[PDB]
């Protein structure tokens, strides 16, 4: 019950509210003045219970009607203020809003923080309740926001300000209202909220954050959000606005990492240095330094990688003297991938022709591509060795050499463009293998280029009726992955015409799946323009109509997180009815690629995939491991590996094959000794089937990629920056792997080399302002945010001290433990430039 | 093989602030859960073979199915099986049974009427052991532990790093530590660290009290310990946490005490499981005890327990970290200076800091305040801290 | 009366603990004097409701699980749960108002209003 | 002081409302329905079908299984206690059905009276209890699992510093077996039992593992948890059947690991004590030595607390030789360091004599822990070679960090 002070205050409140019965002149001003005074005193204090509000439980009906009849001036406004404060505690949402709306304006700050928050919530509720039928109510709510937002800004309440500004769908005022000490908080809030908000508000929020960062001149972050938006005009605007040459070099490094090559005018000083950095010619050299820091110059051999000295030699000296072709292809992939990018191998460099001569047709192409893939990012160094094998006796393997070129020029660009020159006279080659090699090399060398000359040169291949189905598919995929995430009308129209003119009998083959691929590869991350795409694709008949629609639906929403598209895809998967299950497989890959945008969505996609596996039909069971591989590329999560190990022994050969490839992709480059042991056990168990052995050895090569210093992650910048080229590469490999026997185990091993398009390295090489390497002590650990929305860089814990260059595993980041240097980019990934601290004093 | 049964956990939703970002992440979780529900509801609804297989096998075996103990395998289809009443019967082994699974002492499903071997029971796990397995991972994570960097690093190198990165251990040649005892004054973070590692680990986790592994009947104690460790072996990557090992880890000594000798037999079986004849495999053991000096040397010796992680009373930096973590969900005022609580030598532990925060919240609620102040914390310090009586000598020492 | 008589002549049903469900159609139970039995489940009884250690009832003919029944409690532990509440009152406690409020801050406030 | 006022319902409503409620209600409801949804998924899947011995369909494919079920009949196992032999024409047979009862039955016409000898176990029909089939003699399952049948990979070169202990062990468990002629010529009966005792971690179980590794005879690793049975006298019967199985094998080896478990001291002032465990220990004592000579059964026993053993068991007629494992000397500790650092990726300049001298009173297990900790230190800072400083830090972390409280100011007392 009450107290003496409480009872006296209750009596005073009751007297003040009861005096309003009649219309005496000295009632409305005195009583409302007293109520205003008490309410303001209680509300403008600590969060203590508002004692006047607790005591006040009257009815305002008489108060509302008298409001209607008495004092059209300020007294009704005082009454409105009082009833608004009273109804903030009660449930009078619309009335409580309109009391502040039409009553005494004064200011929302004069009431209290809680009153401001409640008014903000009610304003958001009304705005969501108000449609475009009338804009009369919108303007006063906007005026309320005009004062609500600065209140939150000045009282560290940026949460409510940002939320309200997202409800009203208007975010322009953040440009003119954000302070120096609060830009990071709101910017991080937006860059985290963009992933979960659906279309089209995510793009508006992204451009709002872009404008904020431009206003505060945080140019690297502006570049990050510009690549998030995937629009070149604002990237060019940021490039022009960058007046600091060190920031220019940093943004060139990040552009090269993302693979975005924008033409630079000669008006910008130091054009040559920026161009050569963006071409990423230096990377290999740094990689070499990397390797000579870890004493891993010496390349490995497949015999030691398989560890034959440990396998139980049940048949000794009688069952291993025969060298089958398929195991030779697997050993080529191993003695490639494992030793790749180190500039040397002990079996393909000194005994090349002898090795290649024990391969047949497809083995020739695979080994020729692996010869270039054993030396990465050295265009001249790679081609100096590739030319002789291009001059080979078996001119059919010439195409393979082109792959080598295309696999050597990957991740780099030259002014003279050796790849374009070398393949310009070979693209029009009538031989199917020659044209295939030419187009594949051109695509791999020019991933993400979007250069009009190469696209125009690739156009006539689609209209060539002579060109075979697999030539058409490889051409379509190369065109798509040269024009990743651009919605190029030229390529879209060309592929649409090619598929429209294609016959059903010729469409029934597996390679026709690669026709939507490039089309889909033209529309990565842009789901707005795909209504016309689906309308155009609706002309073709089912089932391939549904197949193409599903594939373009995946490609449109790559990482979008649109749960409605995932619901449609899950409905497709759950429909229990050969080619009919292709739709379900593509939809499963769609759930994977949409959910990999967000960590939460991905981890729930894990549970959905488990449910699909334990309760799905054979086609879904085959499809899921590819999805699991897509979800966690180069992220050896133990639960995923355990599920894949459980299903590697399944009685369905396709399911086991897909599970093995999922081991290879998920644990790629992590050098996981547990994964290596499990793969050795799988090789021992599957020692009889050539296909299982081939794919398990491929998985071992993938997991020993670069001796553990290479990753296939399509994500960068704390996994927030997507990579269109890498996403394209994994998409091609996975959709080809939807049919392992006909494509992977058939005539199309070269498709595996598309993963090298996604081949991106991990280091911590630190450069000075002049780009010389600089050893800096670095604190490396997990980025587990021990705070909420404090704006912290996840507050790296699990500390370990390192000297650069350093190797960072997936999910573990780094920070500068020394204040002597300041990084231009606060995200310590890849090559960075540290400016000497001017604030530090000796 | 029977790979690990890792506990399931929902993704962490951060920030923990009551903002729209938390709403969006939680609603994404709800979306995906509803997707799973819709798929799992429409799966069996659209299900239109093996039914003949079931109608034959189940009819042949019939219900109920008795559970007996295999004793001898006479022929390829005849076996001497002892029923639970201890009576042996020469019964037949039906065709639909894997002859390689039958081993002496195995649990075998028999027909109710003719007791013929109709199948083999695989698990036959003691209910007191299957309850030790953790199904719901605890919510406490490594981000909820203030300070304790050395202790967390040691426990990660022991039970976490070998699972994720066995490459270092295999390359250098070390066998990773397979036994850790978390010892120190109470309320320092031993059980909290066990909760955190259980949350983080991808391997199966078994939680023991060090006293539930003790049974009434004469031989069921060591047998229960053996069953628990065998279950840990089954799910190969395993972590066996035995809180309050003091209950059984006490030092061996000679007395009549007919129950104490069984106590010592149980602890002897435990140390045999830890390191005795035959290898232990890839199962780690985490032990916690307030008093370590009272433990038997043969239990905490290296090889059985490789690491002894000390949990001291938190220092100034650690105490400040505890206060920052445990008031993160609070709404602190501007007049609060936590430093005064962190300084002085009250010898307050992490649990003491948690109680201080809780009592400060209660003090604020007493004044009808949802935001705490410095005075509330000061009152809570004296209100809660009154634990020890004297603990100190007089003014002898200058 | 006739229905009571007819229900009476029905054989008494065994009561057995539950180790775990096995099939969504069979349950591993443990009767008092004999050992374990893998038994069928009644049509009305749902498998997702028979949890381990739940003390089901099995028919005397085929040991069919027909009732879920209340959970087992060690007879000695059940005697520790008070049924007839005592007669003491807060108004019968003198001089401990501060103590009463302090204890009720833990025994009443959290359970009644955990939202605070 | 001012008494705390009660919290009225209006106050509760205000505190739970006058604050964050824009998203608090929605967040809480979403969390609650998330928990309910998780429960729904778990319930709706909720099977995890238990594995049962269902063979692959092609394995059985037998519609004659029902024919075997109905045609063949179950037989209860019972040992023929006695032959009555009334007139050698209606002989009668007294059988004992385990614990059921004992009966006077006759054989079925299928079997011959000469094929059913006294004392063996036979199958009897469940109705007329007539003998139907002779059975092989009972072999306890757990007793046959007590055997090792899988030699561990611990050789004798992995036990450093125990040269005398190894030689005395091989003198009792290896030499009298491989080359018995070296003893009978001198008329010496070699000891038939060895008690391995010493500080924990000194290498008793390691030496037992080496013995089992190169035994070449029947090795039985007795489990101390199985001699301890629920029912009265079952542990004694366990010992009897174990010794009988050992006698069946030619010159078997038995290793009672951790003998303190069932080798306590007999007593009666405790008003009952163990009794059953004491009875099992007494039967083991009887089997070891006494009437009914044990035979060629060399017995291995290990315990790192020997002072609690029964003097009757400790008497040198059951455990004749008492090999003691002591803390290794400097040379032995150097040998242990070299053994345990053999596979490590360490430097070639490590002075292992220094490290051995830095651990004065340390068992071999502590040396292994020191090596592992040196590797851990070399891993923490990611060096691929473990240097001398890493080993010194490991020695400080393992030995000195937990040895005593003799701090450096207190350690200044010695120079
Ligand atoms: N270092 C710490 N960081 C954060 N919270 C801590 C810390 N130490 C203790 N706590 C808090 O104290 C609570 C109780 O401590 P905990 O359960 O870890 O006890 P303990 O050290 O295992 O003690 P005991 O000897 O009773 O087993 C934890 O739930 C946690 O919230
Ligand atoms: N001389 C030695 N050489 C090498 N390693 C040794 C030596 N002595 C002991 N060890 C190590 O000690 C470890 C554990 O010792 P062990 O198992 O023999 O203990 P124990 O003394 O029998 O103790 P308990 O009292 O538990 O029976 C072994 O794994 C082995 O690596
Ligand atoms: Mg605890
Ligand atoms: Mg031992």
């Amino acid at each position: 019950e009450l107290s003496e002070e409480d009872k006296q205050l209750q009596d005073e409140l009751e007297m003040l509210v009861e005096r309003l019965g009649e219309k005496d002149t000295s009632l409305y001003r005195p009583a409302l003045e007293e109520l205003r005074r008490q309410i303001r005193s209680s509300t403008t204090s600590m969060t203590s219970v508002p004692k006047p509000l607790k005591f006040l439980r009257p009815h305002y009906g008489k108060l509302k009607e008298i409001y209607e009849n008495m004092a059209p001036g300020e007294n009704k406004r005082f009454a409105a203020d009082i009833i608004s404060v009273l109804a903030m505690t009660m449930s009078g949402e619309r009335e409580c809003l309109k009391y502040r709306l039409v009553g005494s304006q004064e200011e929302l700050a004069s009431w209290g923080h809680e009153y401001v928050r409640h008014l903000a919530g009610e304003v958001a509720k009304e705005w969501q309740e108000l449609d475009d039928a009338e804009k009369v109510q919108r303007e006063p709510l906007l005026t309320l926001v005009k004062e609500i937002v600065p209140y939150n800004m000045a009282h560290n309440a940026e949460h409510e300000a940002c939320d309200l500004l997202m409800e009203i769908e208007q975010v322009d005022m953040l440009e003119k209202d954000i302070d120096e000490n609060a830009y990071a908080k709101v910017c991080l809030y937006l860059t985290s909220c963009v992933n979960y908000v659906p279309e089209p508000e995510n793009s508006a929020l992204l451009r709002c954050a872009l404008g904020v960062f431009r206003k505060f001149s945080r140019f690297p972050e502006a570049l990050r959000l510009a690549l998030m938006l995937n629009d070149m005009e604002l990237v060019e605007d940021i490039f022009t606005s960058c007046k600091d040459v060190v920031v220019q070099k940093q943004m060139a490094f990040m552009l090269g990492r993302h693979g975005v090559f924008l033409e630079l005018s000669e008006d910008v000083e130091e054009y040559e240095d920026l161009t050569e950095i963006m071409s990423n010619v230096q990377l290999n050299s740094n990689f070499l330094a990397l390797a000579r820091e870890l004493d891993i110059m010496e390349p490995k051999v497949p015999d030691d990688i398989y560890k034959t000295h440990l396998e139980n030699n049940r048949f000794g000296g009688s069952g291993s003297q025969v060298d089958s072709a398929r195991m030779n292809l697997a050993s080529s992939f191993v003695n490639g991938f494992v030793n790749a990018a180190f500039g040397q191998d002990k079996l393909l460099t000194d005994d090349g022709n002898k090795w290649l001569y024990k391969n047949k047709d497809h083995g020739m192409l695979s080994a020729a591509a692996s010869l270039g893939m054993i030396l990465l990012w050295d265009v001249d160094g790679g081609l100096t060795q590739i030319d002789k094998y291009l001059y080979s006796s078996e001119d059919y393997i010439k195409s393979g050499a082109l792959l080598a070129c295309g696999i050597v020029n990957s991740g780099v660009r030259n002014e003279c463009d050796p790849a374009l020159a070398l393949l310009s006279d070979y693209v029009l080659h009538n031989s199917n293998t020659m044209r295939l090699g030419s187009i594949f090399g051109l695509g791999l060398a020019y991933a993400g280029s979007n250069r009009e000359d190469v696209l125009t040169l690739l156009l006539p291949v689609m209209g060539d009726s002579k060109s075979s189905m697999e030539v058409a598919g490889v051409t379509a995929l190369a065109c798509g992955m040269i024009a990743v995430g651009s919605c190029n009308g030229d390529v879209t129209s060309t592929i649409l015409q090619t598929i429209m003119e294609k016959s059903e009998t010729e469409l029934k083959d597996t390679y026709a799946r690669w026709l939507p691929l490039g089309l889909g590869l033209n529309h990565l991350g842009k789901g707005e323009a795909i209504e016309a795409i689906l309308a155009a694709l609706e002309v073709v008949s089912e089932p391939f109509r549904s197949f193409a629609n599903t594939l373009v639906d995946v490609c449109a929403y790559a990482g979008s997180g649109n749960v409605l598209k995932v619901q449609q895809l899950l409905h497709i998967c759950s429909e229990h009815f050969a080619d009919m299950g292709a739709h379900q497989g593509v939809a499963v890959l769609g759930i994977a690629l949409i959910a990999m945008g967000e960590e939460i969505g991905a981890e729930m996609a894990l549970r959905t995939f488990g449910h699909l596996l334990r309760y799905g039909e054979p086609t879904l069971r085959r499809a899921v491991p590819l999805a699991l591989a897509l979800i966690s590329v180069s992220n050896p999560r133990l639960n995923i590996l355990d599920t894949l190990s459980k299903f590697s022994h399944d009685a369905d050969p396709e399911v086991s094959y897909n599970s093995i490839f999922a081991m290879g992709m998920v644990g790629s480059g992590t050098n996981n000794a547990r994964l290596a042991a499990m793969l050795r056990q799988l090789a021992q168990y599957h020692a009889k089937d050539p296909n299982n052995l081939f794919m398990v050895r491929l998985a071992q090569g993938l997991t020993h990629l670069g001796k553990g210093t290479l990753t296939l992650c399509p994500y960068h910048s704390d996994r927030q920056l997507m990579s269109q080229v890498a996403v394209a590469g994994l998409l091609t490999v996975l959709v080809s792997f939807l049919d392992v026997r006909n494509i992977i185990l058939g005539k199309s091993h070269y498709v595996l080399y598309g993963l090298v398009a996604a081949m991106q390295p991990r280091m911590l090489v630190t450069f000075d302002e002049e780009l010389r390497p600089l050893p800096v002590s670095v604190r490396v650990g997990q980025a587990v945010d021990v705070v909420g929305q404090a704006g912290k860089p996840k507050t790296i814990t699990g500390f370990q001290t390192h000297t650069t260059p350093v190797l960072l595993a997936h999910g573990e980041r780094a920070e500068l433990a020394t204040e002597e240097f300041l990084p231009v980019t606060p995200i310590l990934e890849g090559f960075v430039i540290l400016r000497k601290n001017p604030n530090y004093d000796l | 093989t029977k790979g690990p049964d890792a506990a399931s956990k929902l993704p962490l939703v951060t920030p923990h602030t009551q903002c729209r970002l938390k709403l969006l992440k939680l609603e994404r979780i709800k979306d995906y859960l509803l997707m799973e529900e819709e798929f799992i509801r429409n799966q069996e609804q659209m299900k239109p073979k093996q039914e003949e297989e079931r109608s034959k096998v189940d009819d042949l075996r019939g219900t109920p199915m008795s559970v007996g103990t295999l004793e001898e395998i006479i022929d390829d289809n005849h076996a001497i099986v002892s029923t639970s009443v201890g009576s042996e019967h020469y019964v037949s082994i039906l065709s639909f049974v894997d002859k390689d699974l039958l081993e002496p002492g195995c649990s075998v499903l028999l027909n109710h009427k003719v007791h013929a071997v109709i199948g083999v029971l695989m698990d036959d796990t003691d209910p007191l052991v299957t309850v030790m397995k953790v199904e719901k991972a605890p919510q406490e994570t490594y981000a909820d532990i203030g300070g304790l960097d050395n202790q967390i690093q040691e426990i990660k190198e022991s039970v976490e790093l070998p699972l994720t990165h066995p490459e270092y251990y295999e390359e250098m040649g070390i066998k990773p530590p397979k036994g850790v005892i978390l010892y120190g004054p109470p309320g320092t973070g031993k059980t909290l660290l066990a909760k955190a590692v259980a949350n983080q680990t991808s391997a199966t986790f078994l939680r023991v009290v060090g006293s539930e592994l003790i049974q009434k009947y004469l031989g069921d104690g060591p047998k229960l310990v053996r069953e628990l460790f065998r279950v840990a072996e089954e799910h190969a990557p395993s972590i066996v946490f035995i809180d309050e090992i003091d209950a059984i880890g006490t030092k061996r000594y000679d007395s009549n005490s007919g129950g104490e000798r069984e106590i010592q037999r149980t602890m002897l079986e435990l140390l045999n499981q830890l390191d005795g004849f035959d290898s232990r495999g890839d199962v780690k053991v985490i032990m916690a005890t307030n008093r370590i000096e009272t433990l038997d040397p043969a239990l905490i010796r290296p090889g059985r327990i490789d690491r002894k992680i000390e949990f001291p009373l938190p220092d100034e930096k650690t105490k400040k970290r505890i206060f920052q973590i445990h008031t993160s969900r609070m709404t602190l005022a501007d007049d609060v200076t936590l430093d005064d609580l962190i300084m002085a030598k009250d010898d307050l532990s992490g649990a003491d800091i948690k109680a201080i925060c809780t009592e400060a919240g209660l003090m604020a609620l007493r004044e009808r305040r949802m935001k705490v102040t410095n005075e509330d914390f000061k009152k809570s310090k004296e209100n809660v801290l009154y634990k020890k009586q004297e603990g100190t000598p007089e003014g002898l020492y200058l | 009366l006739r229905e009571e008589l007819q229900l009476l002549q029905e054989q008494g049903s065994y009561v057995g603990e539950v180790v775990r469900a096995m099939d969504k159609k069979k349950v591993l139970v443990k009767v008092h004097p004999e050992g374990k039995f893998v038994v069928d489940v009644d049509k009305n009884i749902d498998i997702n409701d028979v949890t381990p250690n739940c003390r089901v009832a099995l028919r005397n003919d085929s040991y069919t699980l027909h009732k879920i029944l209340p959970n087992k409690v060690d007879p000695l532990v059940s005697l520790m749960m008070v049924e007839k509440v005592p007669d003491s009152t807060y108004e019968m406690i003198g001089g401990l108002d501060k103590q009463i409020k302090e204890i009720k801050e833990v025994i009443e406030l959290p359970v009644k209003h955990p939202e605070l | 002081d001012k008494p705390i006022r009660a919290l009225d319902e209006g106050d509760i409503a205000l505190l739970k409302t006058y604050g964050q409620s824009t998203y608090s209600r929605q967040i809480k409801q979403v969390e609650d329905d998330i928990q309910q949804l998780l429960k729904k998924i778990n319930e709706l899947t909720g099977i995890k079908e238990s594995d049962t011995g269902l063979a692959p369909p092609a394995l059985w494919d037998l519609a004659a299984d029902k024919q075997t079920l109905q045609s063949e009949q179950p037989l209860q196992v019972a040992r023929c206690t006695k032959i009555i032999n009334a007139d050698s024409e209606d002989p009668k047979y007294i059988i004992n059905v385990k614990q059921f009862a004992k009966f006077v039955v006759d054989l079925s016409d299928q079997v011959a009276p000469t094929d059913i000898e006294e004392g063996m176990r036979v199958g009897v029909d469940r109705n007329k209890y007539q003998i139907h089939i002779p059975l092989p003699p009972k072999i306890d399952p757990t007793v046959t699992m007590m055997q090792v049948e899988e030699k561990p990979d611990v050789t004798y070169s992995d036990v450093g510093g125990c040269k005398e202990q190894i030689e005395k062990l091989r003198e009792v468990v290896e030499t009298p077996l491989l080359h018995p002629e070296r003893f009978v010529n001198l008329g010496i009966e070699p000891p038939k039992g060895v008690l391995l005792f010493g500080p924990p971690g000194t290498g008793k179980t390691l030496c037992a593992r080496a013995v089992a590794n190169r035994t070449d005879a029947c090795f039985i690793r007795v489990i101390g948890s199985e001699l301890v049975q629920k029912y009265v006298g079952e542990g004694a019967r366990m010992v009897r059947e174990l010794f009988e199985m050992a006698r069946t094998k030619k010159a078997c080896l038995i290793f009672f690991d951790e003998i303190d478990a069932i080798g306590g001291a007999r007593f009666d002032d405790g008003a009952g004590g163990d009794n059953e465990v004491q009875r099992t220990m007494l039967e083991l004592i009887n089997q070891l030595d006494g009437f009914d000579p044990r035979g060629n059964i060399k017995v291995l026993m290990a315990t790192n607390r020997p002072d609690t053993l029964d003097p009757a068991l400790m008497r040198p007629g059951r455990l004749d030789r008492k090999i003691e494992f002591s803390l290794p000397d400097l040379e032995g500790r150097t040998h242990i360091f070299k053994i345990h650092a053999r596979s490590m990726s360490v430097e070639r300049d490590i002075r292992f004599e220094l490290l051995a001298r830095l651990c004065p009173n340390s068992t071999g297990a502590e040396i292994r822990s020191v090596c592992t900790e040196a590797g851990m230190f070399a891993i923490r800072a990611r060096r691929k070679i473990a240097t001398e400083k890493d080993f010194l830090e490991a020695v400080n972390k393992v030995i000195k960090s937990y040895a005593k409280f003799s701090a450096t100011p207190r350690y200044m007392t010695y120079n």
